Order: structure tokens, then C-alpha cells, then sequence
RNA sequence: GGGUGGUGAUGGCGUGCCUUUUGAAGAAUGAGCCUGCGAGUCAGGGACAUGUCGCAAGGUUAACCCGUGUGGGGUAGCCGCAGCGAAAGCGAGUCUGAAUAGGGCGACCCACACGCGCAUACGCGCGUGUGAAUAGUGGCGUGUUCUGGACCCGAA
RNA sequence: GUUGCGUGGUUCACCGCGGAGGUAGAGCUACUGGAUGGCCGAUGGGUUACUGACGUCAGCCAAACUCCGAAUGCCGUGGUGUAAAGCGUGGCAGUGAGACGGCGGGGGAUAAGCUCCGUACGUCGAAAGGGAAACAGCCCAGAUCGCCGGCUAAGGCCCCCAAGCGUGUGCUAAGUGGGAAAGGAUGUGCAGUCGCAAAGACAACCAGGAGGUUGGCUUAGAAGCAGCCACCCUUGAAAGAGUGCGUAAUAGCUCACUGGUCAAGUGAUUGUGCGCCGAUAAUGUAGCGGGGCUCAAGCACACCGCCGAAGCCGCGGCACAUCCACCUUGUGGUGGGUGUGGGUAGGGGAGCGUCCCUCAUUCAGCGAAGCCACCGGGUGACCGGUGGUGGA
RNA sequence: UGCCUCCUAAAAUGUAACGGAGGCGCCCAAAGGUUCCCUCAACCUGGACGGCAAUCAGGUGGCGAGUGUAAAUGCACAAGGGAGCUUGACUGCGAGACUUACAAGUCAAGCAGGGACGAAAGUCGGGAUUAGUGAUCCGGCACCCCCGAGUGGAAGGGGUGUCGCUCAACGGAUAAAAGGUACCCCGGGGAUAACAGGCUGAUCUUCCCCAAGAGUCCAUAUCGACGGGAUGGUUUGGCACCUCGAUGUCGGCUCGUCGCAUCCUGGGGCUGGAGCAGGUCCCAAGGGUUGGGCUGUUCGCCCAUUAAAGCGGCACGCGAGC
RNA sequence: UUACGGCGGCCACAGCGGCAGGGAAACGCCCGGUCCCAUUCCGAACCCGGAAGCUAAGCCUGCCAGCGCCGAUGAUACUGCCCCUCCGGGUGGAAAAGUAGGACACCGCCGAACA
């Protein structure tokens, strides 16, 4: 029969997304949304980080928002 | 082929409410 | 104001939140009737097992 | 008439047992029958965990010695007693480090009571004590495990 | 999974609140592609019947399209509820061949009792009982034990077979019910929509239904009639170089179109309920389980009862877990609640029986063991008594 | 066969198939850091060589361009374009997270040292992000001087940094490895093939629906294309459900038995049926349905006949019957 | 309080475009490049020095739905959970598109005159 295993490869799965839901308590260094490129937009007191994960820089509540287009998260203290 | 439908057919029964092992 | 609740039908075969709502109005066998007030946390129970269970506002 | 014990016309219900399987009454395996026999055992101061008992900041001996014995000796040793570090080493600290930076690992050991250096009588610390599970240690029981054939049988 | 030691409501359910989404669907001049029909028109092609870029007007399509976009599900949180939630850490596991059914998908031929995933989906596995004729996986329902009590579930109630040859209103003629497609069909019941008509409707009948425009041509004749083709007017109740037969034609039997003639509906047409045909494999009716059933025992709707399980309730026995009150208030007992008690792998707990040893005690030649029979007993392994046999 | 990206994947995460698509085993000394500046493609208009498309000018144009490299998510605030200076492509760390069986993998504010750029604020522990990789062992090299087998050394070992595997079957059995067995053996399996059964029915088979046509005219005497719907379960398959502590495989012989989709005989309708013969369809399974040549054959062809030389099922009926 | 100037919130209901009107301070264009700084050429820009000129443009105001944008209600699609042979039905949610319409933004912090 004919050999179509020509594509039966995968990377795996990088479990990216939302970690930390909106008004969900988080401490510091906390990551709160994984992902790549910036699907979400660091906002206030939130640092993007190198691969765009998005972590807590303080401890608070997470919220969602929007900025010019731009959907963000931060966390209000 | 008539054993197979009839065995498949014999779910619509009320007591078997349409469904049926195999 | 005060509902009056009686399991009907069994939790066999009843998937996980039927069963979790049936234990947490407190019903546990057949014809096992309970008294709860009439709130939305109870309206919502109910509307989960609606179809095991039969209400009347019985005092 | 009633109750035992035997039988059982007649009516209903009713697909052996084991193994192994998604699933067997299975037309998958094994068993003709009976009687007898036939499979997680033992050793070790082994290892882990537990139950229990002794002693307890200690516990315990090994070989061996002496005893008609299972008893009495026997401190060599082992475990506990301080940790950190590759190590030198330092030590309730220690390692990394330039760091009176941060981290890692480690110490702040228990319940009840008294006694103090004393808070009006009620308390921090530190000491007796009493746990005769304290905290370990030794014995004994159990489960598991290690090395042995290691539950038993079976090749080519 | 179990079990020990901790922790304690952290689990889970429902309500509310705060959140991320790109599935279903939909949309696409919102992108990328696919793609239907118009209109214009760059080009190309042989001045331009050919091409028809781009636009523009509409209608569409997509797992790897998205300007959009649910329901669910998920995360958090606050209340409420819920005994046998959850979590940590140890001891001991087994399992790591799954099956079918529902729902969403891939592979396949939108085949498979196929295969591969998803699914706080189910059941079987490891689940007995009731229903499905029989029938792991469907429906009902989870068996602690006993009862010669009751109520129900699914499913049933003419006989087999417990309960209705139940009641009311209709439908079916096919044994449809009690298998099947494209499609065929003046079957039948019901709900609609138009034409004509007492100024006489449809069916049936007499009279009548033609002349020049019988052009093109095939040709023996095309003259409507072997075929394609003029593509229109007029004495007249009406009336075509004509609806179907038919000949080489000429011809011939008639239908379109009305009058009189006879006295009440008659035609089309749509959705539907129940039917018909299509229908068709090999041991024997063999596609209601059987008898039988339309005088329904079939179907639909409405209603009334009853039967029906090991479900629930009643009465009694047992057990496990847990809680509350008395007794040396934890070694724990007693009483009473509440909940629970299907189970394979497997975990934990507690016991029966055999033999041997030690201690104590007690039987035994007036008869032990072993065996046999009978009568009794316990929740189980099993136990006791009596007698027979027997001989330590 | 490892890694990365997408879809499948059912709007968290995750999710299989020998499902659908692609990439990777690098590259960059700038394509890194930082500061500052800029905006693209396409279209339209005009313009020496120059044209559809080189450079220029003006408009329009918010992203249709570009991004080192696949895809996705991103990026016009730019992460895209350009320029200046630089080496943070740091050392000592790291609260807290994500992910996860484990091993791994990933993010990280912030502190210190010493720097880069910046006027400062600040940013910088490589690159828009996610691939560009390999555990442990055993060794090598540089440094530190930690241990240094009586002592001083040294050898050797240790630490810190780092190097050596298409160990690519990419959690990496050995440093080191191909085949045959029909001479085969053993342990197993119906966990898994060959026969037969079962399901399915693509294929096969037998019909049917629609009717473009063919038939002088005329679809329907007969034949019927393109399409459509089924039957059967006799073909070849698909699946792998019983059987591997055995269900004997083809053909023949013998004996049958059943279905009817009928070959003959029997009864009919239509005919492009004058008659004789036929064609087609319907009904019909009671009986019959030959002997040879070739081939293991089934099948098939042939010979000679015949009323006819039917088609199938029954473990492709039948080996405890041959 | 103004047809003014000043910095953000917000990112189209705000944008884009069209048509008018506005110059007190201010924003601007504007005039130059001896003077810091600058052009991968250009004093265009950037930067600096000025106030002869002007609201032509930017900017501000007002009006326009034109191009866009927002957008119900209802209905439908889809759907959780039930009931039920599908068809279906109950119940709880509920789009996209389209329509009615909305809309030429709204709000916040100092100066000039006024006052
Ligand atoms: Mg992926
Ligand atoms: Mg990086
Ligand atoms: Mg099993
Ligand atoms: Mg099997
Ligand atoms: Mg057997
Ligand atoms: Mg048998
Ligand atoms: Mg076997
Ligand atoms: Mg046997
Ligand atoms: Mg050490
Ligand atoms: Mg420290
Ligand atoms: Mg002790
Ligand atoms: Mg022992
Ligand atoms: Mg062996
Ligand atoms: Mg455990
Ligand atoms: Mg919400
Ligand atoms: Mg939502
Ligand atoms: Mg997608
Ligand atoms: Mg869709
Ligand atoms: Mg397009
Ligand atoms: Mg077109
Ligand atoms: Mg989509
Ligand atoms: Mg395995
Ligand atoms: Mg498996
Ligand atoms: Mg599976
Ligand atoms: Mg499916
Ligand atoms: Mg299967
Ligand atoms: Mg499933
Ligand atoms: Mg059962
Ligand atoms: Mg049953
Ligand atoms: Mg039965
Ligand atoms: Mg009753
Ligand atoms: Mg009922
Ligand atoms: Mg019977
Ligand atoms: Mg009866
Ligand atoms: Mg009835
Ligand atoms: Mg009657
Ligand atoms: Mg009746
Ligand atoms: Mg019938
Ligand atoms: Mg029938
Ligand atoms: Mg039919
Ligand atoms: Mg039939
Ligand atoms: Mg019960
Ligand atoms: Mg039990
Ligand atoms: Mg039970
Ligand atoms: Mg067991
Ligand atoms: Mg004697
Ligand atoms: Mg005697
Ligand atoms: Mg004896
Ligand atoms: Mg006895
Ligand atoms: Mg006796
Ligand atoms: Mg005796
Ligand atoms: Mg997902
Ligand atoms: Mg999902
Ligand atoms: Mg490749
Ligand atoms: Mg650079
Ligand atoms: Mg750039
Ligand atoms: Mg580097
Ligand atoms: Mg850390
Ligand atoms: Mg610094
Ligand atoms: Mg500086
Ligand atoms: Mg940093
Ligand atoms: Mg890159
Ligand atoms: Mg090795
Ligand atoms: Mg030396
Ligand atoms: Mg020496
Ligand atoms: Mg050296
Ligand atoms: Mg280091
Ligand atoms: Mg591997
Ligand atoms: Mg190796
Ligand atoms: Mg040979
Ligand atoms: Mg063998
Ligand atoms: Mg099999
Ligand atoms: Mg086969
Ligand atoms: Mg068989
Ligand atoms: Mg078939
Ligand atoms: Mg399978
Ligand atoms: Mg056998
Ligand atoms: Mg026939
Ligand atoms: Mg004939
Ligand atoms: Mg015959
Ligand atoms: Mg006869
Ligand atoms: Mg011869
Ligand atoms: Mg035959
Ligand atoms: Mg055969
Ligand atoms: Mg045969
Ligand atoms: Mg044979
Ligand atoms: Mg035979
Ligand atoms: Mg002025
Ligand atoms: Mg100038
Ligand atoms: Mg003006
Ligand atoms: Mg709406
Ligand atoms: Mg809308």
C-alpha cells in the first residue's frame, strides 16, 4: 500500500493561555497568561517577560482591560 | 443481511427506548 | 416560600451534578421527601434534578 | 385430625465448576470417580513501615567466658547524641558569595507540673521531674523488601 | 483502591459576582482561498460577433477562512447546602488487553458487532432483581437477612401470562399493525386555494364544425398530416392551411367551438393522518415470541383503574460507621438516634477447623481416637447431644 | 521514530490514528544592547535612456508590505526601516510562578558588583515569540589551591568554568554486532494471519427509478446513455468477533437436500407476432437437466447428442464416507 | 464666561470626508542661518536667532450620514438539561446577519481678557 506517512509529526502541546483569571488573587512573579507574541498587553504592574508570559510584579487582583485597541492585563494592589 | 437489520431493528422496541447493545 | 421535595426516579445512571444536587437538597432513596425553603440556591438544585424529583409548595 | 421422615404427580423459575477473557452455558482451557498427597516458607542484631514491651539521653551487646537450661557475665562494636561543606574547615550554624545581599541545608524539639533570675497572683528563659512512645534504642509480632530455589509446576 | 497518622471544610452541588475564549452558528466589499449569474471594460486574439483583467450588481462556500459569535465547559470568589468531601504524608496494592450504548469528531465508502480520540456521559467489566421472547454493554432499578404484607418503576393488562376481550372520540382494510429505498399510484379521512353554473354547471345526445394565405419543399405527394417549415383575415349558433387515428396523395373516422336537447354540483389544486405497490435466497411456518386479533386484542388523542422488581414502605433479626446521654465519660460498655451494608483485582479487620508443645483443669477398658447414623445448634468457617461401631 | 508550528481538538488546559499540512539539527559580531529618527505595500498622475515593473516628484493609501528562517500568535505604539555609540551574547543571586510521573523544560520582579546606551527616566542576564538539540558515565582543557596514603613535595584526586556522542531507534540495552532455517525445536496466542462462520457490502450480483437517444416515423416490440435507488450475500475484499491444550485445506467420487434469480417441459401478456420460428416480460420448482476430449483443476473451450444440457445455498454440503 | 490657548482620560456613537466662520493672548504658518545642532543631498525636517506678513493651511467652532462606525426589540440559527423512535417536544440560555434607529463625541487638570 502506499506510504502516506508524509505528516504524522507534532510539537508538543506548550499548555499556553489565561493562568490567572480576572479579579483572582496572585502574589508577586506570579505568571498570569502564557502565550505567544502578545495576544494580551502588559498593563499596570504586570511585566511581559521574554517569551510574552505576562507575569505579577506585585501581589493584588488580576484584571482584564482594554487599552486603544489593545486588550491588557494588570493587577490592581 | 437480514439477521443484521433485524437484530439492529429490534431496538425499536418501547421498552428498549430506541437504543440497544451492538 | 417553603418547597416540599420527593426523589422519584433513581440516581442510577444520573450524571455527576444530578447526583451532587440529589445529595445536597439531602434526598437519598426513592420516595425520600425534604423540606428546604424556596430560594434561588434551592429553585437551582431543583432545576438541575427536575426530572428525578417532583416539588410541591407543601408546608 | 396433627406433626416427623421417605417419595414426589403436577405448576413456575432456572445457561455446570474452574481458568481466562471486552465478553463463555459456551462448540475456549482443565477435570472419569474417590481416597491420600500437592503451592508466599525459612535464615539473617539484614532494609522500610507498623503493633507491642523494656530501658531511656541513653539503649544494646557480638564473639567469647562461666553455668545440668532457657541463667549470669562480656563495652569490642552499633544506633542515638549537631549540622553545614567537595574539602580544608567552621559549628547552632554552615556553604556559595565581594556582600552586616539573597538563597540552600541545618537549629529553634513535646504535654503536664514545680523550681528559680521574678511579672501584684497570670511568664520569657533555664533547671529538676513524670511521661516508666519522651527521643532514641533493644527485644518480640505483622506487612513489604533484599540475598538465597524464595509461592508451586513446566521447556527447547 | 485500601489503610495508618495528621489537617479540617479546604471537596462537591446550587445561587450570585469577576474573568479568558473562537467551537456551534453565522458572515465574508472584514482577510485568505473556492466559486454562480449579470453589466462595463485593460489586454490578447482574427478594423474587431472572438478573450474578458479590474471593477460593479446580486446569490453562495471553507477543519487548517474570520469583521463576528453563542450554549455548555473552565478559573476565581462570596453565600447556601451536603457526614463517610478534599488535601498532606506513610504501609499494602491491583490495574496499565477494555466492551457496548448516547452525544461531538477523525480514518473508512460520513461501510462494519470496524478503527482512533473526546465526553464530573452511562452501563457492563466487577451488578443480582424487573422489562426487552431468548438476549454483558438498552430501559427500570443497585440484592444485609427473613415475611404466604402493602405501594410503585420500566414495561404491561384477550389466552399463553399477573393486571382491561377498560371508557370516549375518530382513523386503518393493508393482518397495515407485526422490517426497507429511489420512485409509481382516481386508496382513504381531515384541513385549506381557484374556474363554471337555474341567464340551466360536468356526464350523455342531434345539428354543425370552412374559403381564399394548401407558403418553403421532400417529390408520385406535402396539400398539417415520410419530417422541418406560411406564423393571418373573413356569410356565420360556433368554426385552425386543424387535437389524436390514418393513406403516395386525393381522400376517410373525429377532437378544438356553440345552439337546442336532459336536470344539481362539478372540476382542477395544496399540506397533511393512516394505508397500497416497489418487496426479492436457499433445513420448516420463520419480520406479532405463540395462539389468535379489525365484533381490535391495531393506530391517534383524552381519561380511568389495575399488574408489575431483591426499588420504596410495613414488621422482625444482624452488621458497619458516626453522634448524643448514663456507667472508672475512652480499655471502653449501655440506651437511643442518623447514615450505611452488590462486588472482580485488591486493601483492611475479625474468626472457624486440624496437629504439636507448655501450664491448669477435667474425661477415658463402667470404653478415648477414628468412623457411621439420627436429633439438635450457631451470622460463617463449623459445633453439640444421643446411639452404633471400635479398642487407647 | 527527537524537536518546532498549525488543523483534527468538540471557544480553558490536554487529547489518538501508518489522520491532514509544513519546518528544524541553524544563522547573526549584528540580524545582540541602547538612544534617537522614520513608515510600508499597492494604486493613480507626470517624468532622458527606462519599458507593466530600476531611480524621481506629487497625491491616495492604517496596514493588503515587512519580520534571517516553517507555522501560529504577534508587531504600524511598531517587534517593520535607518543612524550613533556599544558588548548585558554579563558575574554573584533570585521572592514567586508555569509546566510536569520522574528526569527535564519555562518565566521571573527585584538585590549587589562592574558596565553599555541615554540629558534623564530608565532599558540591557542575546535575537518579536515558540524549533536549531542529547541524560548519565568516562575522559580532556583552563583556573582555584581543596585533599595530598609516614613527613615535605609530587603523582593522582576534588571544586569552578568549559569541551568531547546523526548515542537521529534522538529517556541515550554494549566501547564493540548482519543474515538464513521448508531441518527446525520449545514457550505462548484465536491478544494475530491463512480455511470456514459472523458483521459490512466498496467490489460483485440481480433488479428497479428517470428517460438522452437507437429502433424508416415512434423513448418505452427490442436496446437503452448520463445520473439515481435498492436486493442478494454465491466474487474479490474490509473488519478481526468464535476456534491456535487443532474447526483438515482445492478438485473429483458417493449421497443428497434446499432456494428460484427457470435450462427443458406446463400456463400466459406484449411484439418491430402473417406462418414456422423467435424476442421480451409475467406465472410456474412437479419431474428432468447426457456421454466424451483437454486440464489437478473449479472454470472454460471443444466433440457428439439432447426437450434441456439452469444458476445458486447447505463449513465455496459431504475425508470418524472414499 | 468666550469662535482662545495650554496636558490626559477614551480610541470611530469619537473616525474620514465635504461646506462655511474664526486670529485679543496663544497655537501656527512665516523671515533668516554670524551664533549650539542637522540633512545617508537639501536650514524641507531637526535645531537656533527674529517678528516684516498672514489666517491660505494646521488648529478651533458650527452644520452636513456623504464614506464609514455603533445598533436594539422581536424572530431565527445554534445550544445546556430534560421528555421522547426520528420528525419532534418541554425548559433555561441565545447569536451572526438584517431592520428600527443612534451618531459629525463625552469627561478631566492652568493661563488672557472678562469680572
Ligand atoms: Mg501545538
Ligand atoms: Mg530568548
Ligand atoms: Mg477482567
Ligand atoms: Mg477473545
Ligand atoms: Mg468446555
Ligand atoms: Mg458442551
Ligand atoms: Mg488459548
Ligand atoms: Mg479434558
Ligand atoms: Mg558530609
Ligand atoms: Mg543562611
Ligand atoms: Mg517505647
Ligand atoms: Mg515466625
Ligand atoms: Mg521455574
Ligand atoms: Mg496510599
Ligand atoms: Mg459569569
Ligand atoms: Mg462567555
Ligand atoms: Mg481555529
Ligand atoms: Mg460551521
Ligand atoms: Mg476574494
Ligand atoms: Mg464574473
Ligand atoms: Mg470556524
Ligand atoms: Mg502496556
Ligand atoms: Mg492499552
Ligand atoms: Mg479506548
Ligand atoms: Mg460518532
Ligand atoms: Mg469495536
Ligand atoms: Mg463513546
Ligand atoms: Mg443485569
Ligand atoms: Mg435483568
Ligand atoms: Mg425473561
Ligand atoms: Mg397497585
Ligand atoms: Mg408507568
Ligand atoms: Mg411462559
Ligand atoms: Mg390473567
Ligand atoms: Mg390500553
Ligand atoms: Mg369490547
Ligand atoms: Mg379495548
Ligand atoms: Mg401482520
Ligand atoms: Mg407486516
Ligand atoms: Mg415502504
Ligand atoms: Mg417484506
Ligand atoms: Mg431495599
Ligand atoms: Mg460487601
Ligand atoms: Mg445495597
Ligand atoms: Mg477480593
Ligand atoms: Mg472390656
Ligand atoms: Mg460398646
Ligand atoms: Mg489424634
Ligand atoms: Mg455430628
Ligand atoms: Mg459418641
Ligand atoms: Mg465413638
Ligand atoms: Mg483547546
Ligand atoms: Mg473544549
Ligand atoms: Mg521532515
Ligand atoms: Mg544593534
Ligand atoms: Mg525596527
Ligand atoms: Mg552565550
Ligand atoms: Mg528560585
Ligand atoms: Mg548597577
Ligand atoms: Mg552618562
Ligand atoms: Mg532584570
Ligand atoms: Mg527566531
Ligand atoms: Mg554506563
Ligand atoms: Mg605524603
Ligand atoms: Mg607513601
Ligand atoms: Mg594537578
Ligand atoms: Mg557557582
Ligand atoms: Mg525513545
Ligand atoms: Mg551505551
Ligand atoms: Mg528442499
Ligand atoms: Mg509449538
Ligand atoms: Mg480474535
Ligand atoms: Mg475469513
Ligand atoms: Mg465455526
Ligand atoms: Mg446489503
Ligand atoms: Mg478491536
Ligand atoms: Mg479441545
Ligand atoms: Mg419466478
Ligand atoms: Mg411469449
Ligand atoms: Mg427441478
Ligand atoms: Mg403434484
Ligand atoms: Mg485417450
Ligand atoms: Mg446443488
Ligand atoms: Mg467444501
Ligand atoms: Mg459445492
Ligand atoms: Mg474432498
Ligand atoms: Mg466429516
Ligand atoms: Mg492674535
Ligand atoms: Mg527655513
Ligand atoms: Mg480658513
Ligand atoms: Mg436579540
Ligand atoms: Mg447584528
Amino acid at each position: 500500500g502506499a506510504s502516506s506517512s508524509r505528516n504524522g509529526r507534532d510539537s508538543a502541546a506548550q499548555r499556553l493561555g489565561v493562568k490567572r483569571y480576572g479579579g483572582q488573587v496572585v502574589k508577586a512573579g506570579e505568571i498570569l497568561v502564557r502565550q505567544r507574541g502578545t495576544k494580551f498587553h502588559p498593563g499596570v504592574n504586570v511585566g511581559r517577560g521574554g517569551d510574552d508570559t505576562l507575569f505579577a510584579k506585585t501581589a493584588g487582583a488580576v484584571e482584564f482591560g482594554i487599552k486603544r485597541g489593545r486588550k491588557t492585563v494588570s493587577i490592581v494592589g | 443481511a437480514k439477521r443484521g437489520r433485524k437484530k439492529r431493528d429490534r431496538k425499536y422496541s418501547k421498552a428498549n427506548h430506541g437504543k440497544r447493545p451492538n | 416560600s417553603q418547597l416540599k421535595i420527593t426523589q422519584v426516579r433513581s440516581t442510577i445512571g444520573a450524571r455527576w451534578k444530578q447526583r451532587e444536587s440529589l445529595r445536597t437538597l439531602g434526598l437519598r432513596r426513592i420516595r425520600h421527601s425534604v423540606i428546604r425553603e424556596d430560594n434561588a440556591a434551592t429553585r437551582g438544585l431543583i432545576a438541575v434534578v427536575r426530572h428525578l424529583v417532583e416539588v410541591e409548595p407543601a408546608q
